[PDB]
């Protein structure tokens, strides 16, 4: 019976590694930057 | 009797460099 090993393996890993999205996920600075203001501001 | 006097012109900047880039930079 190493199958339910390897379910088992699948049900923890499906959970850990999932990746989070629309959310929580808050990015800083160098992610949220407009190329286009600055070009305008320098402008 | 009573003079005529021509008075020079001042103006503020229309444009920035011959366009407005507010607009073009939406429309962009």
């Amino acid at each position: 019976a190493q199958q339910q090993l390897n379910k088992q393996r699948q049900d923890f890993e499906r959970v850990r590694l999932r990746p989070e999205q629309l959310s929580n996920i808050i990015h800083d600075e160098s992610d949220t930057i407009s190329f286009r203001s600055n070009l305008l501001k320098n402008f | 009797s009573i003079v005529r006097n021509y008075k020079p012109l001042i103006n503020r900047l229309k444009h920035y460099n011959g366009y407005d880039i507010n607009y073009i930079s939406k429309i962009g």
